[PDB]
C-alpha cells in the first residue's frame, strides 16, 4: 500500500476486533480489550457502498444481440452484425475487467490511507504524554484509566491534565 | 499503559486482483458476475414459450398437414425451435424473404387463425383436388397446406381469370401466404391449367405482386421435380387485397391477424426443455436467476438479464488486505 | 505570535458527485453537458435549409404539379420535411429504391432541373395528353409530373417503336426518372398504347433495365385502380442513357444535374419552424449554441455538435471541497 | 479525503483567503491576515487546467446518427442499426459518466494532498522553534515579525537564529 | 557520520504525458504503439499471396483469355489486385451480385478448376463459334471466356431445348458461372438462335432461376451494343444442377471445387510489390514486425496484428520522474 | 507529486545511484556510497510490471475491419459499415490514450509514495539518535560505522545501544 500502514509499519491485522475495519487495541489496570473505531469504519463503508452501487448503476445497460438470420447471399451483412456484436462485447470485457483491477487498487489504498490517518489522529493527541514504538502502539508515561483511552478513541483526550 | 491503532483481520481466503498485484485475499468482497444456469426454459411474464416440437418455422406458418398440433390461435413469450424439425416445406419450393418473415414473426406475441379467402371464392375451377404425397398428413398420403389451396382446372373448361377480395377493417395486420406453381414439363402444365401464358398478380394500396410459372425439370425433392415459389405479406388496418389469377396459383385460403409485441421477442434454436416454471430472465441455454450485474452464459436472452461479458470472475474488493496473525 | 496554513472556502453551493461521495459542495466546477436548445432551424455555413412545406420528398423531386413552387434549381445546407405533407406521389404506385434515393439525396448540395428528353424526341406518338384527375395542379384538375411525361397513343395507329439518347457531356452526375404503367383491365390497355406485347427498355454503359407492363385492378387510391412503377438512377459523367419502348412508357421528361457533398447532409423529418439565423450546430430538434463538450439534446445532427450522451448533468470539480464556518 | 487535511485535522476553509486555494494565516504584533501560497495554488491550477483540457480533447471526436430509412422488408438491417446507435450511445454515456465519478473523487484527494505538503512544508521549517497546535497553527517561541513571517512562506525561515 | 534516502536519476530524456502534466522526463518507459511497416506484401503462414495482375477479379475467375497466365488451380493467403487491371468483363454487362462474389471468393484458399459441363453435353447446337472481338486472347482477335461457352444455332436448324446435369459427389461446394445473352436488335436475336420466345432456366435442390433475353441497343462499349448478363452460385456438396434452354444460354463449361478459409481472408487493392519474404501480420499497407500492442498503420490486415488505434504515441512511464543533477 | 518527495523535499535524484530506483548514501570515517534498497525496488519493480502486462492483456483483442465492397444502391449499409468501424476506432483510440494518461499520473505517484515510505521507515528507526535534516538527510548524534549503516538500511537498527 502506498500509504505505508496496512502490512507496513503496522505489520497484521487484528482477528481479535470483530465489530469494525479500523480501531484500537488498549491495555492497562483494568485489563486489555479490541474496540472498533466508529467513526472512520462507518465513513468508510458509506464510502465503499456508494463506490459499488455506482459502478452497478454505470453498468445497468445491455448491449442487445439478436440471431436474426441471413441468406446465403446476405454474406456481408450478416458480417457486419457479427463484427459487430463481438464488438461491443470486447468493449465491454475490457471496461468491466479494467474497471474492477483500477477500483480493487484504489479501495485497497483508501483502507491504508484510513488506518494511516487513524494512526495520525492519535498520536497528535498524545504528544509528549506517550512514546510511539513505531508499530501502531503507543505507551504512555501516565496513567491511563479506561475514561481516560476512551478519551483518545473519542478524540477528546486531554493533554493539559497528567 | 499502552494503546494500539490498528485493522480487521479474519478467516477470509477470497482474492482479487489489482492493476500492481494478482491474488490478494481480502477481508470482504463481492462478485459481479453469474455463471450458474438451470437448463431449460421457462415462462417470461407468466406467459409460456410456443415449443414447435417436430415442426420448423416454415412448416407452423404455413400450415403443413403434419403441424396440426400447432394449428389455429397461439400466445407466446417467445418461440422455441427444435434443430432436428422434420415437418418444413413438404412440397419442395422457397419461401420468398425467408429471413424478413421470422423476424417479423419474432416481433410478434399472437396469432389468430382465420378464414380469409372460402373455397368458394374462386369461380369456375376445382378445390378440393389440390393434394399431393410430397405433403402427408398423419392419416393422408396425399394433402397439402392447411392455409393455403392448390386450385386446378375442373373437368375440361379453360382454368378462367379468378378474383378475390378482402378489405382488413380491423384494427390488427394481417399476416397471410399465397403461391406460384413451376410445373416440371409442359403437360404437367396442361393437364392442371390448361393452354396459354398464365400469371398470378396480386395488389393492396402499397404493395403489387406479378409472376408467371417458369417450366423446367427441378432435382427430385420429396418425390417433386416440380416446385413453388412461396410469398408472404402483410396486409394493414384499413389496406385491401386483390387477386387476380389465371393459371398456376396456390391462393390464400386462411391467414393469422398478427399482435405485435412491445417487448423485443426472441426466436430460439434449442433442444433444451421446456418446464413448468418462471423467470425474469431467459437466455437461449437457460435461466439465469440473479441480484449480479454481468453474467458469461450468453449474449441472446429474453427479458431482464445481466451485461453479457467474457470475463470468468469480476471480484471486487470491499474490505480490506488480509493479514491475519 | 502564530501562523496557519489553511484553504479557500467560499459561498458556493454547487455540487459534484464521486465514486464515494454523492452531493459533494466544491469551490469551483465546471458543467460539461448542454441541456439547452433553440427550437427551430437556422443556417449552416450560412446557406440556407430547404423547405419542402406541403410536399414530400417524392413530389418534389418528381414534380408533382402542386409543388410549383419548389420547381426549379435548388441549394441546401439540409432539407426539412414536414409530417404532415400531402403533395407526394399524387398518381398511385410504388418508387422503388426509395430509401436508397433519399439516402442519395441527402448526400446532396445543389440541383440544377433541365430538359433532358424535349417531347419532340418521342416519334409517332401524343405527348399532350398524358394528364389525370389524380394528379391536378392548383389551377387544372387534370395533371401531370412536371418532370415526367406519359405518352400514349395517336390518332389510330398501333404505339410504335420510341428512342432516345442522351450523352451526358457534362461534369456532373445526373439525377433522373422514369415509368411504367401497368393498366386495370386490358381494354385501358388497348385504348392506350394499341394491341401487343409491350416493353420498357433502358440502358447506360454500367445500366439495364426492362420491364413489361403487369394488367390487373389494384385497390383503389386517389380514384385509380390501375399503378405506375416509378424508378429513378443516376447518369454519371461520360455515360450515356438509350430508352427503348414500345408501350406503356412514362418517360423521363426533365432531370437534375446534381451536385454531391463533402460535408454530412441530412433530412429531418420535423415540423419546427425555419428562421432567419446563423448556426454552426443544428440537430434535428433545434440549434446548440456552446462551447459544452457533452450533450444530451439529440443524436441526429447537421454541422459541428457537441458528443451526443444521455447524461443529465456531467459537472468536474475543479476547486476544493467547500467547508466554509 | 485520504491525506487527512480538508475537513479533517484542518477543520474548515477560510472565506477570508479570496486570492488563491492554499495559504496561510498568520498574527503577530503588527496584527493579522490571509495570504495566498501562489506556488502551490499555481501549480494546482495549471494540473487541474491540463486535466480539463485533457478530458476535453480526448471526448472531441462524436458518433454520428443517422436517419436513412429502411423499408418494412428490412427489419434486420433497420434493428442493426438501431443496435448499434444505442450500442455507442450507451458506452460514451458510460464512458463520461464513469469519468467525471473517478477525477472528481481523485480531483478533492489532489487539493488534499496539496494542503497536507504545504502544512508539512512549514513544520519542517519551524521544527524546534514553534509549537504545533494540530490544527494546522504553528505558535512560534520567538517572536516574528513581518519579515520572519513572509520568511516562512517563502521557504528561507532562518532556523539558528531566533 | 549521515545516512540520506533517495531516488535514481539517469541521463533519459524520453517523455510521457500524464493527466496533470505534459512532458515530464521519465526515468524509465516503454512505447506500446507501432508506427513502422514495410512497404511490400510477404506470405501468410508461410503460404504465398494470389498476384492478379493485370486482371480484376471478375476477369480472372471467369476466365478472361488475356488472364490464362492465373487460369487453373490457386492457392492462396490473401488476394493483391491491382488498381489498374484492364482485362476484366470483356464483353459487356453487368455480373450479378458482384460484392457477394467477392466476399465468397475472398472467404477461400483454394480452388480446383475442372471441367463440369463438356461442350459435348449440349445436343443439337454449335459449341465452337461463340468467339468476339470484345473478348481477344493474346494470338486471337475474336476469343471468349475460357470457364464459359456462348452457344449458337447450328446450320438452319431451329436452336432446340438443351440440358445439363451435375450432380455433386464431391466433398467441396463448386463456384460456378453462366450468363443470358441479350442482343442489340431483333435480327441479331434471329442469326443467333432462331425465332420464337427463348429462355433459361437453371435448378438446384435449394435455387431456381428463370431468365429471359431482353432485347435492346445499349451504348457502345468495347465495341458492342448487346449485352450479357453474367450468373454466379454455388453447388453445395449432395446437391444436384440442372440446366434447361432454349436459347440466349452462355453455358457453364469450366468450374471451381472451392475450399472454405477458416482464417480470415483478404483481398487488398493495391499496387505494392510482393516480395519473398514471411510475416505474421500483413496490413493492406505493408507488413508489421512487433511485440508492440498498438499500430496506427492500418484497420485493415489479415494475419495477426496490434490493434488499430490513431494515436501518434502511448508512451507508458514504468521508471520515475528523472530529476538529475 | 501527491506525496510531496520526488522533486519535492528531496529537490533531486541520485544519477550516482545506479541498481535501482531508490536507496540511501551514507557517510561515514569509512567514507561514501551509494546503495539501492533492493526490497522496495524490486517490491516497486514487480507491482509496475504487472500494471503493464496487465495493460497489455486487457489490450489484447482487435476490432476487424473489412473492406467488403458495397454497390450504388447499397448506400445505406455501405455508411452503416463504415460508421460502425469508425465508432469503434474512436472508442479504442479513447481508452488507449485515455488510460495512459490516467496511468502514468498514478505510476508517478506510487514512486513518489515509496521514497516517501522509505523515508519513513528511517525517520522511525532513527528517533533521537539522528537529527533529521529536512531533506532526506539524517546526521547521527553518535558514531554510526559500516555495520550500524547496514543496520539501518535493513531495518534492524537498534536504538537502545549508542
Ligand atoms: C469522550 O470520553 C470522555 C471519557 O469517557 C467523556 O467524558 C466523560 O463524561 C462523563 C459524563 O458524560 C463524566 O462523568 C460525569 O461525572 C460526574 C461526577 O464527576 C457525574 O455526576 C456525571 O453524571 C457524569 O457521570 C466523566 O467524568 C467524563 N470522563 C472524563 C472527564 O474523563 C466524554 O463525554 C466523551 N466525549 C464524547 C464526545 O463522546
Ligand atoms: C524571503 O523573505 C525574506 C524576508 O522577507 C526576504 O529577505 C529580505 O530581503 C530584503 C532584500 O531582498 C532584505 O532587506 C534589505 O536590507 C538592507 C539593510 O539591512 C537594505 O539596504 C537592502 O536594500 C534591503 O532592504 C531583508 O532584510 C530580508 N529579510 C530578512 C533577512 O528577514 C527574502 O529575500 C525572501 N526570499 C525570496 C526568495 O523571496
Ligand atoms: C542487518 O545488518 C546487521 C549489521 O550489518 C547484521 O548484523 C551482523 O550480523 C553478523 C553475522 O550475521 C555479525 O557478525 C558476527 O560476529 C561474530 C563475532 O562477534 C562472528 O563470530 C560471527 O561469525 C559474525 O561475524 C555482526 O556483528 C552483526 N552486526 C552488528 C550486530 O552490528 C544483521 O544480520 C542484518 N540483518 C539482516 C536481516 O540482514
Ligand atoms: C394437384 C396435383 O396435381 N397433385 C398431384 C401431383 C401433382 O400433379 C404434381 O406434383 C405436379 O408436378 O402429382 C402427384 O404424384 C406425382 C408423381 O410424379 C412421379 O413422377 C413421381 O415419381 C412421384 O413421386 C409423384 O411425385 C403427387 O403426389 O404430387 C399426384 C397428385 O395427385
Ligand atoms: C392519359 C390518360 O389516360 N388519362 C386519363 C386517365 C387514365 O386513362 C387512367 O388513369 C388509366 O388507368 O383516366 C382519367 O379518369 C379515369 C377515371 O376512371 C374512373 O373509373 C374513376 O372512377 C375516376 O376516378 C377516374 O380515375 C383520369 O382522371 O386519370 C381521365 C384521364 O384523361
Ligand atoms: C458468336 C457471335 O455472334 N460472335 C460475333 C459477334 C456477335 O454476333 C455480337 O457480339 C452479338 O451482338 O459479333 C462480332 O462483331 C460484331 C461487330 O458489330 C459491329 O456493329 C461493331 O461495330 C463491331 O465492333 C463488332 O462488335 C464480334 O466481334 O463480337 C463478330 C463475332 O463473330
Ligand atoms: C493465483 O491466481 C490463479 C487464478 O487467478 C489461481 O488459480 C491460483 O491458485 C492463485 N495462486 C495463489 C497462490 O493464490
Ligand atoms: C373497404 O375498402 C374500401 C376501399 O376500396 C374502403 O373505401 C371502404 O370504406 C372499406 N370498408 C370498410 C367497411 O371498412
Ligand atoms: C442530492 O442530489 C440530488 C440529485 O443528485 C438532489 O436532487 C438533492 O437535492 C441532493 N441533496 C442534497 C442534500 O444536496
Ligand atoms: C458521347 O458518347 C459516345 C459514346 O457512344 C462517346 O464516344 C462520345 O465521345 C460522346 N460525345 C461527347 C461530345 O462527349
Ligand atoms: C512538448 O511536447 C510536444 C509534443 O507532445 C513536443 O513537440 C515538444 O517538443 C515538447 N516540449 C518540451 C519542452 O519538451
Ligand atoms: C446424384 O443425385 C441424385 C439426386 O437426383 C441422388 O439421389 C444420387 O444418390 C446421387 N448420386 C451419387 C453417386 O451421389
Amino acid at each position: 500500500g502506498i500509504f505505508g500502514a496496512i502490512a507496513g509499519f503496522i505489520e497484521g491485522g487484528w482477528t481479535g476486533m470483530i465489530d469494525g475495519w479500523y480501531g484500537y487495541h488498549h491495555e492497562n489496570s483494568q485489563g486489555s480489550g479490541y474496540a472498533a473505531d466508529r467513526e472512520s469504519t462507518q465513513k468508510a463503508i458509506d464510502g465503499i457502498t456508494n463506490k459499488v452501487n455506482s459502478i452497478i448503476n454505470k453498468m445497468n445497460t445491455q448491449f442487445e444481440a439478436v440471431d436474426h438470420e441471413f441468406s446465403n447471399l446476405e454474406r456481408r451483412i450478416g458480417n457486419l452484425n457479427k463484427r459487430m456484436e463481438d464488438g461491443f462485447l470486447d468493449v465491454w470485457t475490457y471496461n468491466a475487467e479494467l474497471l474492477v483491477l483500477l477500483e480493487n487498487e484504489r479501495t485497497l489504498d483508501l483502507h491504508d490511507a484510513n488506518v494511516k490517518n487513524l494512526y495520525e489522529k492519535v498520536k497528535s493527541q498524545l504528544r509528549d504524554n506517550a512514546n510511539d514504538l513505531g508499530n501502531g502502539c503507543f505507551e504512555f508515561w501516565h496513567k491511563c484509566d479506561n475514561e481516560c483511552m476512551e478519551s483518545v478513541k473519542n478524540g477528546t483526550y486531554d493533554y493539559p491534565k497528567y | 499503559d499502552k494503546i494500539c491503532i490498528g485493522y480487521h483481520a479474519n478467516n477470509s481466503t477470497t482474492q482479487v486482483d489489482t492493476l500492481l498485484e494478482k491474488n490478494v485475499t481480502v477481508t470482504h468482497s463481492v462478485e459481479l458476475l453469474e455463471n450458474q444456469k438451470e437448463k431449460r426454459f421457462c415462462k417470461i411474464m407468466n406467459k409460456a414459450p410456443l415449443d414447435l416440437k417436430d415442426c420448423t418455422i416454415e412448416g407452423w406458418i404455413l400450415g403443413n398437414p403434419k403441424c396440426d398440433l400447432l394449428l389455429g390461435d397461439q400466445s407466446w413469450s417467445y418461440i422455441v425451435e427444435r434443430p432436428n424439425a422434420q415437418n418444413g416445406i413438404c412440397y419442395p419450393g422457397v419461401l420468398n424473404e425467408l429471413e424478413e418473415l421470422k423476424a417479423f414473426i419474432g416481433s410478434g406475441e399472437r396469432v389468430e387463425r382465420f378464414e380469409m379467402f372460402p373455397k368458394s371464392t374462386w369461380a369456375g375451377v376445382d378445390t378440393s383436388r389440390g393434394v399431393t404425397n410430397a405433403c402427408p398428413s398423419y392419416t393422408l398420403d396425399s394433402s397439402f397446406y392447411r392455409n393455403l389451396v392448390w386450385l386446378v382446372k375442373t373437368d375440361s373448361a379453360t382454368y378462367p381469370v379468378i378474383k378475390g377480395t378482402y378489405n382488413n377493417t380491423g384494427t390488427q395486420p394481417i399476416l397471410y401466404f399465397w403461391g406460384v406453381h413451376h410445373p416440371l414439363d409442359t403437360t404437367v402444365q396442361d393437364n392442371l391449367y390448361g393452354s396459354g401464358d398464365k400469371y398470378v398478380r396480386m395488389g393492396t394500396e402499397s404493395m403489387n405482386f406479378a409472376k408467371s410459372p417458369e417450366i423446367a425439370a427441378r432435382p427430385a425433392v420429396n418425390g417433386q421435380r416440380s416446385r413453388i415459389d412461396y410469398y408472404w405479406s402483410v396486409l394493414r388496418p384499413g389496406e385491401t387485397l386483390n387477386v387476380e389469377s389465371n393459371g398456376n396459383l396456390i391462393a390464400p385460403w386462411y391467414a393469422y391477424k398478427f399482435v405485435s409485441t412491445n417487448k423485443k421477442g426472441a426466436v430460439f434454436k434449442s433442444d433444451l426443455p421446456i418446464e413448468n416454471c418462471d423467470a425474469t430472465c431467459q437466455t437461449i441455454t437457460g435461466v439465469l436467476r440473479t441480484n449480479k450485474t454481468f453474467q458469461n452464459v450468453s449474449p441472446l436472452w429474453i427479458g431482464e438479464c445481466p451485461k453479457y461479458v467474457k470475463s470468468e470472475s469480476l471480484r471486487l474488493a470491499t474490505g480490506l488486505r488480509n493479514v491475519p496473525q
